[PDB]
């Protein structure tokens, strides 16, 4: 039945989380209480790839949320959407990993580990064929970066044939180890990952400042993206369907994995198709501090929604992969995967979204490792993290793995031939 | 009666099985209970070429000679929910529960080959069924990951186990208008590779060519796989015509390697087929197969040289109307014939109509021709992959996926130089 | 060189401290014991010595503990008391404490606590030869072998690698390399050959190459015939090198 357990993992990852889910919950016509209410069987197909069937008839989320300390999963907990989650699918401490990213990974993270560990292998045990598991979580925090990254370790140990993907927020400049816990997270990722959708902060601030914003109002377009996101893994079907499908088209190197992601439409009477395909392909849609144009596309997985012919969204998607046939690489033949689906978002008539495998992206990780250099040279801040367990060419590595990263990046967007 | 199996390996091969025996249920006036229609008392092929496709059980219900094979349930569930879900024994299909997710690695070395024991047992069971068995017919695409890893592991297997009997291919090539992945051309390559050696005779099926059929002809704005799958089933129909009638030229799996096949590699036979008509002469018909718009491979049939040939004709025909088709050919010059090629154009005739199903957008017509030509003009469809393949390969994008999937980097190249020769080899013995 | 003792040398509340549920307690607990201890040892006592409580409260961090700082440390000390009690000293009743822990916790990455754990595992097998011609360490050769079947793929490649290693430095006969050989040896060896990952592929081609080198090309065609031919020709350029 190919399900998905999600992992929300930190203060950041449970509103996400709680977000994606309270969203999703519509799509599929289910009331806050689990029950069905939908009014077609598109909506009850792939239903148990993210939901489980309780006896009583209700659908339970597959969720896992986890942290290390008991505040934000106590709101999440007396929330509209904490009335379906599995009181036991609850796993929290009692301490915090205080915003650095050594508490989370090595100390009071590593403590916790086993506790979510039985939890993720019960669910695990009942599932049909268990295709991955999919998670959320802060680069920039403590325990969502830190624990999180441990726990995709720690979920690979275990399940070392199953799909990892990740959605990471990342930290923009706006706590003031941010860097530090942003680079080392990325080094985990770029090695034990096998998707992951970077949402930088930053961007996400920018798009909502739609006429200052609030987490609630980053949440919103966050959830919105994931919703989009996972529309082919969430109805039947042809393009896309599995996590490892996506993973095959969307990366041609190992360690290139790291996804922007662009959404449409946004705006404060209808569109058209060109018009939301226009708007989503443009930078001030892009869910990244990054503009695509500067790189290449070395893939795309572009996933429209709602009442549109199939016809006219491939004429036009192909119509901007010939006009803008310089911004894709030539040594890639299709790059760009269009698939449509009839279930639209609510209350949207149509949505398009945009999985993109961009060079680009490398202006995300540039970014932190000019604010990570700029505090690794002073020696600042170290006390709080080899205080716990960690060494100074942990960060060494970390800093320059992510620079090989970027060098990666840049070597294919000059691919010639 | 010598016995047909049909094999079908992944969506591809399996939604093309659903609309060939739906077409091969019509013709020969069974419904999907197996049962004959009203007032019938024996299928409309037999006695003759009927019990070669279908098994009759002895209760009145006639089953098909098939194999459905998939790595994913979705697909075959369609099957098992379908109104033909009594068509097939439930045992003649065959899921598994996780796909080789668009990769020939884990179709051939990984999960497809969990699945393998299976299949080979119910073959066999299928195969002790039979009196005579006579060969196979295998259908599969060379884009996916269980119709090129799967399928080519299977062919491999059959080889062995059934080494005298025949096997022909039915192979769809991927195109871009109606592509699942990115890298299709991997998988079409490695594929062409591991069965080239285990097909008697292998006809190649590009989408892209039938996709602007369904698009020029019928007049489909978008065809779904539905209208390309009841194109690609009249074809197949037409094939097997004279297997499931009476026929006066490949009445055998055999006569086909004889007829078209001069050495075991050049078994690339370019299909024709006309007329294909929307629902909205023997003469117009017979010259319409050396024109560009009528062939299953995307090219110009007047390039190129042609070594073999098997005119298939259907349905309301005269031997004088079709000789004197055949010599027009000839005659007028369409040659472009090789010069060690001994007798010319091979003929034949099947009186039953062709036909079409309520449930499509194809025309029923009263006569229909299919021809089976060994051109040299087909390897513009490995010239084409070939491109594709090498600008990819060229960076290793993609490979770490097949090759994290137990496959050595080492097959990428051994295939790809073995493309290059069966390219040289086509161009070389036109000469 | 003089022997000393370390058992009257442990904080007088090591126990309570190490099995604190505090990391940093267990941490600086282990830490202090073999800064002001251990790391300063040249010579062990077994005389009138019992060390069992000792390491079967390291081999218990090894294998349960979630701090792998505390793993490492324990490794490390392990290490220390087996390479600096020798034999007949550190007896078989020693090693059961901590080899199985040891090959349990291969599956950690972090450089600096493998080292420990394939350091300890080095010096454990230096002193114990699994494949000895005795077959009095077969016990370790069953525990190397069942790891090397492991669902974990790091814990397959450490245990396929300590083998092999276990082979190269067999200088005393192949005796007890043999018995497990056709029925044990090959078909393991011949799943980490045909492994998914290429990294797990490589080491089984050394496998396969070593097994080669030993008892011949020629008693293995039958086994080689039924690999791909390029999983075949690695191993063949293999056994060159
Ligand atoms: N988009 C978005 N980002 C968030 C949200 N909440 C927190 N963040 C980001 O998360 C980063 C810090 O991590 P947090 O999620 O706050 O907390 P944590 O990672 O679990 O670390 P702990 O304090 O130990 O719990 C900040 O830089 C924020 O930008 C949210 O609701 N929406
Ligand atoms: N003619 C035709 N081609 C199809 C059909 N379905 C898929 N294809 C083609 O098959 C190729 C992809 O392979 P699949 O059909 O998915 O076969 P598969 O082995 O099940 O692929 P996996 O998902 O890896 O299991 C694409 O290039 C399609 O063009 C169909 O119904 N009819
Ligand atoms: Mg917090
Ligand atoms: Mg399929």
């Amino acid at each position: 039945m190919r399900e998905i357990i999600h992992i929300s993992t930190g203060q950041c990852g449970n509103q996400i989380g709680a977000a994606f889910w309270e969203t999703i919950c519509g799509e599929h016509g289910l009331d806050f209480n689990g029950t069905y209410h939908g009014h077609d069987d598109i909506q009850k197909e792939r239903l148990n790839v993210y939901f489980n069937e309780a006896s009583s008839g209700k659908w339970v989320p597959r969720s896992i949320n986890v942290d290390l300390e008991p505040g934000t999963i106590d709101a999440v907990r007396n929330s509209a959407i904490g009335n379906l989650f599995r009181p036991d699918n609850y796993i929290f401490g009692q301490s915090s990993a205080g915003n650095v990213w050594a508490k989370g990974h090595y100390t009071e993270g590593a403590e916790l580990v086993d506790s979510v560990m039985d939890v993720i292998r019960r669910e695990a045990e009942g599932c049909d064929s268990l295709q991955g598991f999919q998670i959320t979580h802060s680069l920039g925090g403590g325990t969502g970066s830190g624990m999180g990254t441990l726990l995709i370790s720690k979920i690979r140990e275990e399940f070392p044939d199953r799909m990892m993907a990740t959605f990471s927020v990342l930290p923009s400049p706006k706590t003031r180890v941010e860097p530090y816990n942003a680079t080392l997270s990325v080094h985990q990722l770029v090695e034990h990952s096998d998707e992951t959708f970077c949402i930088d902060n930053e961007a996400l601030y920018d798009i909502c400042q739609l006429k200052q914003p609030s987490y609630g109002d980053l949440n919103n377009l966050v959830s919105s993206v994931m919703s989009g996101v996972t529309t082919s893994l969430r109805y039947p079907g042809q393009l896309n369907s599995d996590l490892r499908k996506l993973a095959v088209n969307l990366v041609p190197f190992p360690r290139l994995h790291f996804f922007m992601v662009g959404y449409a439409p946004l705006t404060a009477r209808s569109l058209t198709v060109p018009e939301l395909t226009q708007q989503m392909f443009d930078a001030k849609n892009m869910m990244a501090a990054a503009d695509p144009r500067n790189g290449r596309y070395l893939t795309v997985a572009a996933f429209f929604r709602g009442k549109v012919s199939v016809k006219e969204v491939e004429d036009e998607m192909h119509k901007v992969q010939s006009k803008n046939s310089d911004y894709f690489v030539e040594w890639i033949p299709n790059n760009v995967q269009t698939a449509v689906c009839s279930v639209a978002p609510q209350g949207l008539d149509m949505a398009a979204t945009f999985i993109a495998n961009s060079t680009s992206i490398q202006e995300l990780f540039k970014r932190v490792g000019d604010q990570f250099s700029a505090m690794f040279k002073r020696k600042a801040f170290l006390h709080w993290y080899t205080s716990e367990g960690m060494d100074e060419l942990e960060f060494s590595e970390a800093e320059s793995n992510m620079n090989d990263l970027v060098s990666e990046y840049q070597q294919y967007q000059e691919a010639t031939v | 009666m010598r016995e047909v199996i049909s094999i079908n390996v992944g969506q591809a091969g399996c939604q093309i099985g659903n609309a060939c025996w739906e077409l091969y249920s019509l013709e020969h006036g069974i419904k999907p209970d197996g049962h004959l229609e009203d007032g019938l008392s024996k299928p409309k092929g037999g006695e003759e070429g009927f019990s070669t496709f279908f098994h009759e059980t002895g209760y009145g219900k006639f089953v098909p000679r098939a194999i459905y094979v998939d790595l994913e349930p979705n697909v075959i569930d369609e099957v098992r929910n379908g109104p033909y879900k009594d068509l097939f024994h439930p045992e003649q299909l065959i899921s598994g529960k996780e796909d080789a997710a668009n990769n020939y690695a884990r179709g051939h070395y990984t999960v497809g080959r969990e699945i393998l024991g299976d299949v080979l047992d119910r073959i066999r069971k299928l195969a002790d069924q039979c009196d005579g068995l006579q060969g196979f017919l295998f259908t599969h695409s060379l884009g996916g990951g269980t119709g090129s890893g799967l399928g080519s592991l299977l062919l491999e297997e059959l080889s062995a186990e059934y080494g005298k009997k025949s096997k022909l291919e039915f192979a769809v090539y991927p195109a871009p208008q109606v592509s699942t992945s990115v890298v299709e051309p991997y998988n079409t390559v490695l594929t062409t590779h591991t069965t080239l050696e285990h097909a008697d005779c292998t006809f190649m099926v590009d989408n892209e060519a039938i996709y602007d059929m369904c698009k020029r002809n019928l007049d489909i704005p978008r065809p779904s796989f539905a209208n390309l799958n009841n194109l690609i089933a009249q074809v197949v129909s037409s094939v097997t015509a004279s297997l499931r009638f009476d026929g006066s030229l490949n009445v055998d799996l055999n006569e086909f390697q004889t007829n078209l096949v001069p050495y075991p590699r050049i078994h690339f036979p370019l299909v024709s087929y006309s007329p294909v008509l929307s629902k909205s002469s023997v003469s117009e018909i017979t010259n319409a197969c050396f024109e560009p718009g009528n062939q299953m491979v995307k090219c110009d049939p007047r390039d190129g040289k042609y070594m073999a040939t098997c005119l298939l004709y259907r349905g309301d025909v005269v031997t004088r109307d079709v000789q004197r088709a055949v010599e027009q050919v000839k005659n007028k010059k369409t040659v472009q014939l090789v010069d060690w090629c001994p007798t010319g154009f091979k003929i034949g005739i099947c009186y039953e109509p062709p036909t079409a199903t309520p449930n499509s957008q194809l025309a029923t017509v009263d006569r229909a021709v299919c021809m089976l030509s060994n051109t040299t003009s087909i390897a513009e469809a490995w010239k084409r992959i070939d491109r594709k393949f090498d600008l990819m390969y060229a960076k290793r994008a993609f490979v770490h996926w097949y090759v994290g999937e137990g496959m050595e980097e080492g097959e990428f190249t051994e295939a790809r130089e073995d493309l290059a020769a069966l390219e040289r080899d086509y161009i070389e013995v036109g000469a | 060189l003089p022997e000393e003792t370390i058992l009257d040398k442990l904080p007088k509340d090591f126990q309570e401290r190490i099995t604190s549920s505090k990391w940093k307690d267990r941490v600086e607990a282990l830490e202090e014991f073999w800064d002001s201890v251990l790391s300063q040892t040249k010579k062990l006592k077994s005389t009138s010595q019992n060390y069992s409580n000792l390491l079967g409260i390291y081999g218990h961090i090894i294998q349960k503990d979630a701090n792998i700082q505390a793993v490492a440390l324990a490794a490390q000390s392990v290490e220390l008391i087996c390479d600096k009690l020798k034999t007949p000293g550190f007896s078989k009743d020693y090693v059961s404490l901590v080899f199985t822990p040891l090959l349990d916790r291969t599956k950690e990455k972090k450089p600096s606590v493998i080292e420990a754990i394939r350091k300890a595992l080095l010096t454990i097998c230096k002193y114990y030869d699994p494949l000895a011609s005795s077959g009095r360490n077969e016990d370790m050769l069953k525990d190397i072998l069942e790891h090397m079947k492991h669902k974990t793929p790091q814990i397959r490649m450490e245990c396929t690698q300590l083998f092999n290693a276990s082979m190269k430095e067999e200088k005393d006969g192949y005796s007890t390399l043999q018995r497990y050989l056709k029925d044990e040896v090959v078909p393991i060896v011949i799943q980490i050959v045909n492994d998914t990952q290429p990294a797990i592929r490589t080491i089984g081609f050394e496998s396969f190459a070593i097994l080669i080198k030993i008892f011949g090309m020629n008693t293995f065609v039958k086994t080689l015939e039924h690999l791909d031919n390029l999983k075949r020709k690695k191993i063949e350029e293999t056994v060159k090198t």
